[PDB]
DNA sequence: TTTTTTTTTTTTTTTTTTTTTTTTTTTTTTTT
DNA sequence: AAAAAAAAAAAAAAAAAAAAAAAAAAAAAAAA
């Protein structure tokens, strides 16, 4: 209930503050290929097809602006001490 | 063979040998150019761009992450670019522009890029990445195009800022800001706006990072930019400070209005990761500090230090960064009777630093003994309120950073002690003082006497005169007998401060006794809105001391906090969750006491009301830490907290979620029987959820608001995440043999047969491999567990992606099973 | 005619979240 | 009308991918 416990929570969930999801977890080839060949060109000029090579329509736009919240701490300090008196640390983990 | 070949095995020779290590970009830039001046001066120029588009898409399958094609783009790169700066010289001092390079430029780039517009709608990946590299990285050398060519192009790049991919946005994003000339003005030919589009829309947070510094940074687009300090990714966070701000420098004192300017450097200075603070401090402690020359008086006029009250953390940024500004301000005496706000301030945190670090070669010299700081603290006290350019707001200010000096002050000079406490009785005796004067004050006086006893007695000294004054007036003014409303809020606000800082039991204190007999009581039992609150939070400063006045008084907190309005509400919350936290459980539960079921049907009174949002956060926030220091252990309360953390109706309380999301893990992972408690709620817990989702999914609203309400896989996901005994902050080794995953497995299993919906019964069988399994568990744990997934698989019909998952369950369990039974 | 920066380019670290795997079911395509 | 058909969506789960910060190094321009 003291110092290496809070530091623990303090480094491991320091990830883990932006609440309902985001929560965290866990706390060759080189070619040299330019020789002719006829008719390759097709194969990296076609159309979609059946491949669909844009985004869906339902996030292509976000209400949030995938911006962070406003941080509200809670760090261990936060939790350890009282809110009428900002320089008393209770008894944790008693 | 022809011309059609020989130009075809030059360009494959040289396209082929510079591959390789850069090595020689000076003759390859060289020999290309000669053979581009030989075949527009011999005329297969269409010829010659077929047979450069052809050894450009033999190149153009090879993905991000591969060396070979990215040191043939920047040769093509440095092609287009020396033809460019060829133009700009010939148009320069001697006209060069001889032999048409102006239209073979023209018509290069007008079928070239014809060319990679054509592949731009592929299937692979690799080919829309490298066309809109190699339109990217050449755009800025590109230069004037046709307005038709300009209007395909806007149209593929705008198409393809919603592209599926993130790495072809990336070039997507640079090639729409090389196209940035424009005057800014707006409320889709521009690209200023579909940039700020993906600056915030895009899901991303890479497109940000290429969309964030490379836009405009004119007065429209700024806070499109600055807002981007709180991105969902790190490495913007720390970018806006490495790359952005740094840029501006100098323009950023006078370019930014100061509501964001002192926001800034408070998401920087306090964020929750280690190098965007590190940034941060490397921004307010190299770059601005040596670009207005090192004037640390010029710095601080500029980070409005009166305001804003961030700058006592910025400060040390510069003094943990270099010391030889540390040690090179001085403090002679002619600036003593000519104090500014911003060497007030840096007084206060050059000591206060100093006395943080304990060098005392700078606490000897050039600071001044402590009688002489009470010359100025005494002559500025007086210059403000003995008065009848020195405005008032400016003076409270200068009083205020030298009062921060004088709270730790060296104590071995009588003298300067002496005169230290008739300089501070003589300041907080006065009537028309203001409130963080008062603070500091009462802390300079608790901080300067010997012990608690003589700031207790000297303070209710002060209060008691403060008070005598005015039954003075109120005897005398005639020409009944009770203290007027303002003086009455001028002795609480002092007594609020005192009590802050009282850290004893209140038996041989007797004068706050007397106090609280004369004042707080009647304090407490007025009708005024601010002299009830001081009232509570007075009572509440004082029942942190004593424990009969908290079961005294704790039922009128109660009906305060249960039939009041806002502010009295958020002040009797707070004195409840620390007397508790304080006093433990001798509050509740007794003879004379509050019931304190009474106080959970209160707490959930407090708990389910959405229109006080504050009230609730510091409902969730004292929960949770009662729960921590265990003098809560109700069953029906954790499970209301974990619902309303789940809850939609609680999904606008920002600061109720994240109070959620950091005293709930520290719950369950500190202790095993408090993630015991944990997974005997959670049953219920997902039972009340998914009737929920299910009564919000298959609502009939025009505007539902659903999805406040999370998916039942995450939130099963989340609930085994909290209730996995691998995660546990002790050294345990018997947590290898506890049960409580599978116990909550079990539990979910039996309530999986309650249920309505034909979805939320696939997304809680496909998650329930995630559990522990380990082969150290016991056998009935593991036996039920086999029980209820037969009965699930056998008698219930499910789909084979729900099968796949309960069945591969059923292979792991029999597997172990084997292990089990075996020895 | 070798020297002295230039410069950019090119291999070690980190922890990030980011891509990729696999199973099944859906949803627009081909023929008479 | 109608008998087949296969890329995408969703999601669990895993590991390595990889932009970025920072240190060596080979081609290159001014120089005395």
């Amino acid at each position: 209930f003291e110092k290496d416990l809070m530091a623990y929570f303090d480094e491991n969930l320091n990830r883990n503050w932006r609440g309902r999801e985001h929560w965290k977890v866990r706390n060759v080839l080189e070619i040299d290929f330019f020789k002719t060949d006829d008719s390759f060109e097709d194969k990296v000029f076609a159309s979609k097809g059946r491949t669909k090579i844009d985004m869906p329509i339902k996030n292509r736009k976000n209400d949030t602006h995938y911006l962070l919240p406003d941080d509200f701490h809670f760090s261990t300090d936060r939790i350890t001490r009282l809110f009428i008196k900002p320089a008393q640390k209770m008894s944790l983990f008693s | 063979i022809d011309i059609n070949t020989k130009i075809f095995n030059s360009v494959a020779e040289v396209f082929q040998k510079a591959q390789g290590s850069y090595a020689g970009h000076r003759k390859h830039i060289a020999v290309l150019k000669k053979i581009q001046s030989k075949a527009v001066e011999q005329g297969y120029e269409d010829a010659f761009n077929f047979w450069f588009d052809k050894l450009v898409t033999k190149i153009l399958p090879l993905k991000k992450n591969e060396i070979i094609g990215d040191r043939i783009v920047k040769l093509v790169a440095a092609f287009i670019a020396s033809l460019e700066r060829e133009l700009i010289l010939a148009k320069k001092q001697n006209y060069k522009l001889t032999n048409d390079e102006e239209g073979i430029f023209s018509r290069f780039v007008d079928q070239f890029i014809r060319h990679v517009l054509r592949g731009v709608e592929s299937p692979d990946k690799n080919v829309r990445f490298r066309v809109l590299q190699l339109l990217a990285v050449i755009m800025d050398n590109i230069g004037e195009i046709d307005e038709s060519l300009f209007n395909l192009l806007i149209l593929s790049l705008n198409k393809r800022i919603y592209d599926r991919e993130p790495t072809v946005r990336i070039q997507a994003v640079f090639c729409l800001t090389k196209f940035q000339d424009e005057e800014q003005t707006e409320h889709n030919f521009e690209a200023t706006r579909t940039l700020v589009a993906s600056i915030q829309n895009d899901p991303s947070a890479e497109v940000r990072r290429a969309a964030m510094l490379n836009l405009i940074n004119d007065n429209n687009t700024r806070p499109y930019i600055l807002e981007r300090a709180r991105d969902v990714n790190i490495v913007n966070r720390r970018l806006v400070y490495s790359r952005i701000l740094k840029s501006m420098g100098r323009k950023c004192f006078d370019d930014i209005e100061p509501h964001i300017f002192d926001q800034l450097i408070e998401w920087g200075l306090e964020d929750r990761e280690l190098s965007v603070r590190n940034a941060c401090k490397r921004l307010i402690a190299h770059d601005w500090l040596n670009a207005l020359d090192g004037d640390l008086i010029e710095l601080l006029e500029k980070l409005d230090v009166s305001r804003s009250s961030v700058c006592v953390k910025a400060i040390e940024a510069l003094f943990q960064s270099r010391p030889d500004i540390l040690s090179k301000i001085k403090f002679p005496e002619s600036i003593w009777k000519d104090f500014t706000v911003e060497i007030a301030f840096l007084f206060r945190a050059i000591y206060l630093y100093c006395l943080d670090n304990n060098i005392t070669e700078m606490l000897e010299e050039n600071f001044p003994e402590a009688s002489k700081l009470s010359e100025h603290l005494n002559h500025y006290i007086l210059l403000r309120y003995h008065h009848n350019h020195f405005d008032y707001n400016t003076l409270e200010f200068i009083i205020e950073q030298l009062s921060i000096a004088a709270e730790r002050y060296d104590y071995s000079d009588e003298v300067g002690r002496r005169s230290m406490l008739t300089v501070v009785r003589n300041m907080l005796a006065l009537t028309t003082l203001s409130e963080p004067l008062i603070k500091i004050g009462i802390r300079v006086m608790k901080s300067l006497s010997i012990n608690e006893k003589d700031f207790v007695t000297m303070a209710i000294e002060i209060i008691n005169d403060i008070r005598d004054d005015d039954i003075e007036k109120q005897e005398q003014e005639e020409k009944e007998k009770e203290a007027s409303s303002a003086t009455i809020v001028l002795c609480l606000t002092r007594s609020s401060y005192m009590l802050e800082l009282v850290n004893t039991p209140l038996t041989e204190n007797i004068l706050i006794a007397s106090l609280m007999d004369t004042l707080i009581t009647p304090a407490v039992r007025n009708t005024a809105p601010n002299i009830r609150e001081l009232g509570v939070k007075n009572l509440g400063l004082c029942c942190l001391l004593d424990v009969k006045l908290a079961i005294d008084n704790m039922y009128i907190l109660g009906m305060c906090v249960s039939k009041g309005n806002a502010s009295l509400k958020y002040i009797a919350l707070q004195v409840i969750v620390d007397i508790f936290s304080v006093h433990g459980n001798t509050v509740v539960d007794g003879e004379g006491k509050v019931d304190s079921i009474s106080l959970h049907k209160i707490f959930y009174k407090v708990l389910k009301n959405n229109g006080l949002p504050e009230c609730q956060v510091i409902a969730a926030e004292g929960l949770c830490k009662l729960f921590l220091a265990d003098v809560f252990t109700d069953d029906d309360l954790f499970e209301t907290l974990v619902l309303s953390y789940f809850s939609p109706i609680n999904s606008s309380n920002e600061a109720l979620v994240q109070a959620f999301a950091f005293c709930i893990p520290v719950y369950c992972f500190s202790h095993p029987a408090h993630q015991q408690r944990m997974s005997r709620t959670a049953a219920d817990i997902l039972l009340r959820l998914c009737v929920l989702w299910d009564d919000l999914q298959s609502s009939v609203i025009p505007e539902v608001d659903r999805e406040a309400m999370l998916k039942p896989n995450i939130i099963f996901q989340q609930l085994l995440f909290w209730t996995d005994p691998r995660n546990l902050v002790n050294q345990t080794g018997s947590t290898k043999k506890d049960t409580v995953q599978l116990t909550f497995l079990i539990d979910v299993l039996k309530i999986y047969a309650q249920i309505e919906k034909k979805e939320i019964k696939k997304m809680i069988i496909t998650n329930i491999n995630a559990i522990f399994l380990s082969s150290e568990q016991d056998y009935s744990t593991l036996k039920e567990l086999l029980e209820y997934s037969d009965d699930i698989a056998e008698n219930d019909n499910l789909d084979n992606v729900s099968k796949n998952a309960l069945d591969k369950l059923r292979n792991n369990l029999n597997s172990l099973i084997e292990e089990i039974n075996e020895r």
